[PDB]
């Protein structure tokens, strides 16, 4: 009889993993504050890492992994790129991007800002997208906290009927053992309004987020659209696949950054253990090549896949460290 | 030369102090009955070794050593123990009760009976040194008088002797081999007392000491025996320098240099290997490069931590046997690249190496193994705050509901000074926050 | 990398590498503490007999 | 460390006398006094519960006291009845009738300084007393009128030293008059003051124990008595026998009770046992801890389940794995974690000792600290409110001087500690 403690309620992934744990009959849930867990499915700040692992007779394990945020933060991912020898400076799946603080390397930014105008070619960015550095500017100053100039991808791939923008989000598990997993299951969370190369003030068909478009619903149900279409679009419209086209740079973006970072927060040796699930969204532009925008932490799945992915992370990484009395999930090897 | 008095108060304390004795005895080749036969200046001296030693006209040498507890238990051992000519009776200082794991019991209520007595006896040894350097306190976090009577005790030596240093080896509560439950409200009120009387402490989880006795010595149930001999040796490695030729780390006054920059900061993690089993064989004897790489395993240390999630401070490599500076050199430049080893940006990234070519010496019929080469790395990390944020975790556990408070009320203390030593850790876990991120 | 201040001696050697550089109470007061917590223990130890003697 | 034992009334010296022939086979003295053991185990806290006396001989540091010569006689005539001080025997003649005011009142009253110059001269012995024992009833006169007069006065004499009882909770199933919920009450109201800790031991308990478990059809108070005196050589363990553990009185009183008034204990037992009826099969460390915790072991007629436990000391007998015993305490409370308090961390300890008791080559002593003990007191103001409500019985007590407001008080305050469990099931 294992158990379990609950400390992030907003948690609609792992409120489902709980709720599966408990169908066990093997899994017990206790409160908040008991100390004397097996499992801990904690916070999303102020995670207390130092008190895992110090209760005798007792296999701790949580569902984060400590010093991940390096990854999953926009300000933090940038430097971690640029310092990194094993992603450097010349990364290939990056956008080129610069940190600004509010009134620093923003007379680098302004370095390359004038390359753009000085070579009459894209200079369009995004924190807001605009294409003068003034405006940009200003609105981080006006705003307060700290903000990332990155450039645009001006020239995106288009989905059709609709020329349409699109985002790819993966979702990746990290078991104890460092194994990474990538969920086989994605999705498409795409524009429903026509891309306007023109006009940036229209932020309803630049920014492609499930909220933001919520023609919702117009050519796929909620703006979402799963792999066994996007393969089939590919291959109709391009002549080529999803796994050939994408799916090997995804693999290889998140197979790097996890690798980089694996000195630094891998439980291998420690006296706790750690999992976590990312969410890793994507850019494709029109000569199908794939960018990294960002890494998510506390990802949160879509409604089709929340029986069968959150079913995955209890699985192999829960019942690997717990076990009772084909897979799902694609191993990027190392 | 200038010689340092050892204290060993309470039952963790003063078994603790015998194992170091009795290793510091092998290693000076000193025997139980005080003759050194390889001292050729009989009657005195002022090599490196009479630092923790002092010499009698029959040629004795006797530890500069004062065991004080509030109960004859433990003290009566050291009294009819293998080692019981070394010493002499003044030093070896007993009550009648205990302080019954309380610290106000044996802060105010005993402590006050026999403080002066101590201080006397202390006085005693002090008379006997040309230029004394400070003292090394032995005790336990747990205990009523290792926690209460310390405190009161480096009160009184700060007052006393004003000039003089005073580093303290404590002993972290562990609930694998501690029946006391109190443990959390005596750790914090002793430290919150001791905290601006202490130039350097180390602490010691007897949680890492445990496992490790039984990860690496293969032993089920760990002994306090198991316990201290393995401490004695981590100790040991820290006081060499002291008690031996050598550049580094030859005062007390240069622990508080190189590894203490900040005063309120100075709890030092130790880190040591290699751990070999006595009873193990076909044993293949590790480099200088893979017991350096071993100093930055958690599973290592004496406190339960992740330094990669910390800032550094200052680090000593302090290695014992076969080792050159080239094999350290080439061990620091493979392990920099592949570790995450931050320090603070107004501190040099770099490691004080010291050697001693003599290998580490194992008591006789004891768990560990003879090795060509060992290393203790001390090492000033925020990581280590980790341990106090679990200890008033608990703190705030138990005080919230006020349990057990009556027994310290009912021997003279206020419930005030239960949220001012409260106090002062929140004020000291901010410290190594803003140091560390 | 920089290897400074190497001292060698017949008992071993020390030395210092560098791989980046940078970027109380008085004796009244005490008594007046232990005494005072006296009082207090002679306090609840006489409204204790007092009650008793109730 | 000394400690001096004191027994008072029928009950109190029956099972005291029980106490005393347990530990003395275990500490290898015979009936006259004198050692025949093999093993310095049993000699090394020796002192703890002997005197020393002239011949080499072991005198039990006990003083008896009763309001009648008739148990006394029939322990002086009994089995170990030599080994005991003639001086130490104090006895009236009247007697208490079930009467809790002729005991700390009036009857008792007369013998009560005759007592406390035995505990005098015994104290005055001692290098370094750590605190006294009582054994009583609280539903009788003597044991338990008396009793509590004894220790209002030994506090008063002694007011540094632990004081601590082996307090026997009366029950209609093993009744002898109907007026005991009445001395229980007045009893309970002083213990919760002067005692540092008190062992209740319910008979409601050890009938259930001796009738279901045990398989007695008609249990005697010899069938009870059994149970007592192999938990109170349990619970005497740690100090009696050296091993590796260094705590007095105090140090384990501070561990087991975080707040005052709720020293409450609750005494248990594993493999309980009937008499004569030999054991063959030695139980599991897994067993041990698993009837240990089980409420049909359980001493006092409570449901732990329908409480929290603030503190949990349990004490092994016998050659063991220590690592089994920890990987079986552990593995009880990480199964129900929900029945122990998360604001007192790692409250279970846990000891062994390598010495067994007789008859046994492994047991386990529970010590149980929990708030379920409030059934016990609810359970005696009922019975205690059923008859005051009409005021029945209240004559032999009002012809004793007493008032119906000392009644009140006590009926109240036993309430208040009803409540202040009640606090912290909840907490
Ligand atoms: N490592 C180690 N720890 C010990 C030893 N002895 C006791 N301890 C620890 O000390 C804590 C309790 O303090 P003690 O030293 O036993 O008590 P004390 O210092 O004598 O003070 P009193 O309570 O008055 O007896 C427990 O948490 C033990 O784990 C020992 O020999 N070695
Ligand atoms: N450099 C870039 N070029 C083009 N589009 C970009 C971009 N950076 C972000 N976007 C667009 O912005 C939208 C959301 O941006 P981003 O993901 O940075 O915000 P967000 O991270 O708060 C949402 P989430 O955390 O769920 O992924 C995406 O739909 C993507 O289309
Ligand atoms: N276990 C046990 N309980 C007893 C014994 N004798 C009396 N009692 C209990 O004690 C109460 C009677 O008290 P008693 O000892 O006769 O009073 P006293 O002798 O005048 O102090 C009743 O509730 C009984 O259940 C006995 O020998 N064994
Ligand atoms: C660690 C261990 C198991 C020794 C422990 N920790 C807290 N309590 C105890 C045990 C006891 N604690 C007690 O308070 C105790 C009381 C006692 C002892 C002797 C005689 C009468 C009562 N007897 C015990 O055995
Ligand atoms: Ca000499
Ligand atoms: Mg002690
Ligand atoms: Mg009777």
């Amino acid at each position: 009889m294992y158990t379990f403690v609950v400390r992030d309620e907003n948690s609609s992934v792992y409120a489902e993993v709980s709720r599966l744990l408990l169908a066990t009959g093997q899994w017990k849930r206790l409160r908040k504050d008991n100390p004397r867990f097996n499992l801990m499915l904690g916070e999303r700040n102020r995670l207390p890492f130092g008190r895992l692992g110090h209760e005798p007779g007792l296999v701790q394990l949580v569902n984060y992994y400590r010093g991940a945020d390096k990854l999953c933060r926009k300000a933090s991912l940038v430097k971690l790129i640029k310092t990194s020898p094993e992603l450097s400076e010349s990364c290939t799946w990056f956008p080129e991007s610069y940190v600004i603080y509010p009134t620093d390397e923003r007379e680098v930014f302004l370095a390359a800002y004038n390359r753009r105008r000085e070579g009459r070619e894209g200079n369009v960015w995004i924190a807001l997208i605009s294409s003068e550095a003034s405006e940009l500017l200003d609105f981080i100053d006006e705003q307060g906290q700290v903000h990332v100039i990155q450039k645009y991808l001006e020239k995106p791939l288009l989905l059709e009927p609709g020329h349409r923008k699109f985002d790819i989000r993966s979702w990746v598990l990290v078991d104890h053992l460092y194994n990474i997993y990538l969920y086989r299951e994605g999705v498409l969370r795409t524009s429903s309004e026509p891309y306007n190369s023109a006009n940036f003030q229209d932020k309803t068909c630049h920014l492609t987020n499930h909220c933001i478009q919520k023609n919702y619903g117009r050519y796929e149900e909620g703006n979402e659209m799963f792999f066994e279409e996007f393969n089939q679009y590919l291959m109709d419209a391009l002549n080529t696949t999803l796994e050939n086209s994408i799916l090997l740079q995804i693999k290889h973006i998140i197979r790097s950054c996890l690798m980089c970072i694996e000195p630094a927060i891998s439980t291998k040796h420690l006296h706790y253990q750690s999992f976590q699930l990312f969410g890793f969204d994507f850019m494709v532009d029109e000569e199908l090549k794939v960018w990294l925008i960002e890494v998510n932490g506390a990802p949160a799945c879509a409604q089709k896949l929340y029986a069968e992915l959150c079913q995955g992370i209890v699985d192999v990484a829960i019942s690997s460290v717990f076990p009772l009395a084909t897979s799902i999930f694609i191993k990027l090897h190392h | 030369m200038r010689e340092c008095i050892s204290i060993h108060v309470g039952q963790a304390g003063v078994q603790i102090g015998n194992a170091c004795w009795e290793l510091y005895c092998l290693e000076h080749g000193i025997q139980p009955d005080g003759q050194m036969p390889s001292d050729k200046t009989i009657g005195g001296g002022d090599d490196s070794f009479n630092t923790f030693f002092s010499e009698t006209g029959a040629g004795k040498h006797v530890p500069r050593a004062v065991f004080v507890d509030l109960e004859p238990t433990v003290i009566d051992e050291v009294r009819t123990g293998t080692y019981r000519q070394l010493f002499h009776p003044e030093q070896l200082i007993t009550g009648k009760e205990d302080a019954a794991n309380n610290y106000a019991r044996g802060h105010y209520t005993i402590g006050k009976e026999i403080i002066d007595l101590v201080l006397d006896r202390i006085r005693k040894l002090a008379d006997q040194c040309t230029g004394l350097q400070g003292f090394l306190v032995f005790h336990s976090f747990g205990g009523g008088t290792g926690s209460g009577f310390t405190s009161l005790l480096m009160e009184r030596l700060s007052v006393d002797y004003g000039k003089k240093s005073k580093l303290e080896f404590s002993i972290y509560p562990a609930p694998q081999v501690s029946t006391a439950v109190v443990e959390p409200y005596n750790s914090i009120l002793t430290t919150h007392t001791t905290l601006e009387h202490s130039d350097c402490a180390f602490m010691v989880d007897n949680e890492a000491i445990y496992d490790i006795c039984r990860r690496n010595l293969d032993i089920e149930r760990p002994t306090y025996t198991n316990l201290n001999r393995l401490i004695s040796q981590i100790v040991s490695s820290i006081t060499a320098s002291l008690r031996f030729d050598g550049a580094l780390n030859v005062d007390l006054t240069e622990f508080q240099t190189n590894l203490v920059p900040y005063p309120r900061i100075h709890f030092p993690l130790a880190t040591y290997a290699p751990v070999i089993s006595a009873e193990k064989a076909y044993h293949e004897q590790l480099s200088v490069a893979e017991i350096t790489n071993a100093c930055f395993e958690p599973a290592n240390q004496m406190v339960k931590c992740d330094p990669r999630h910390g800032k550094y401070m200052a680090c000593c490599l302090l290695y014992r046997g076969d080792v050159v500076p080239k094999d350290v050199n080439a061990a620091i430049a493979t392990i920099k690249t592949k570790r995450s080893i931050q320090f603070v940006d107004w501190c040099p990234t770099g490691f004080k190496v010291g050697i001693n070519y003599q290998p580490p010496t194992v008591v006789p019929g004891g768990d560990l193994a003879k090795v060509q080469r060992a290393v203790c790395m001390l090492s000033n990390t925020t990581a280590i705050a980790e341990a106090w944020a679990r200890l008033d975790h608990k703190f705030d556990l138990m005080y919230a509901k006020r349990a057990f408070v009556h027994w310290y009320v009912g021997e003279g203390m206020e419930e005030g000074e239960f949220s001012e030593a409260r106090e002062d850790m929140a004020a000291l876990e901010k410290d190594y926050e803003e140091v560390g991120v | 990398m920089e290897v400074i201040e190497l001292n060698k001696c017949t008992s071993g050697q020390s030395f210092e590498v560098i791989l980046k550089p940078p970027s109380d109470p008085s004796l009244e007061e005490i008594q007046k503490k232990l005494e005072a917590a006296e009082e207090r223990r002679k306090y609840q130890e006489a409204e204790l007999l007092k009650h008793l003697a109730e | 460390r000394e400690i001096v034992h004191i027994q008072a009334g029928q009950c109190g010296n029956q099972i005291g006398a029980k106490f005393w022939e347990v530990i003395s086979d275990e500490h290898g003295i015979d009936p006259t006094g004198s050692y025949h053991g093999d093993s310095d185990l049993q000699l090394e806290r020796i002192n703890v519960y002997y005197n020393e006396a002239t011949g080499n001989k072991y005198v039990p540091r006990a003083i008896l006291v009763d309001l009648e010569p008739g148990t006394m006689d029939s322990v002086r005539s009994g089995p170990f009845g030599q080994i005991f001080r003639p001086d130490n025997f104090v006895f009236g003649q009247s007697g208490a009738g079930n009467n809790w005011a002729k005991g700390h009142y009036t009857e008792g009253a007369e013998l009560v300084d005759s007592v406390l110059d035995v505990v005098r001269k015994e104290s005055e012995s001692c290098d370094c007393l750590q605190g006294f024992q009582l054994t009583h009833s609280l539903g009788g006169g003597t044991g338990s009128g008396m009793g509590t007069l004894l220790i209002s006065k030994i506090r008063e004499e002694y007011p540094d030293r632990i004081m601590n009882t082996f307090s026997v909770m009366p029950s209609p199933k093993v009744s002898d008059t109907v007026v005991e919920p009445y001395n229980a009450t007045l009893s309970v109201h002083q213990l919760v003051e002067n005692t540092d800790e008190t062992y209740c031991i319910d008979n409601e308990a050890l009938y259930d124990i001796c009738f279901r478990t045990l398989k007695l059809t008609t249990p005697t108070y010899g069938d009870l008595n059994h149970l007592v005196s192999a938990t109170m050589s349990g619970v005497t363990t740690c100090l009696r026998f050296p091993g590796q553990l260094n705590a007095d009185l105090r140090k384990l009183a501070v561990n087991m009770v975080p707040f005052p008034r709720l020293h409450f204990f609750m005494p248990g037992f594993a493999p309980l046992t009937s008499r004569g009826s030999q054991q063959y099969r030695a139980l599991t460390v897994p067993e041990l801890t698993q009837q240990m915790f089980d409420s049909k072991n359980m001493m006092a007629a409570c449901d732990p389940r329908h409480g929290r436990y603030l503190t949990v000391a349990a004490i092994f007998r016998g050659r063991m794995s220590m690592k089994e015993v920890d990987e079986q305490m552990l593995n009880v409370q990480n199964k129900n974690s929900s029945y122990f308090v998360e604001w007192i961390p790692n409250n279970v300890k846990t000891a062994v000792c390598d010495i067994p008791p007789r008859g046994l080559k492994m047991s386990a002593t529970f010590i149980g600290n929990s708030t379920a003990i409030q059934e016990l007191f609810k359970r005696i103001s009922e019975q205690f409110t059923a008859m005051f409500r009409r005021k029945a019985f209240l004559h032999w007590y009002t012809g004793e001087g007493m008032d119906e407001m000392e009644f009140t008080e006590a009926e109240s305050n036993m309430n208040d500690l009803v409540s202040e469990y009640q606090q912290y099931q909840d907490a």
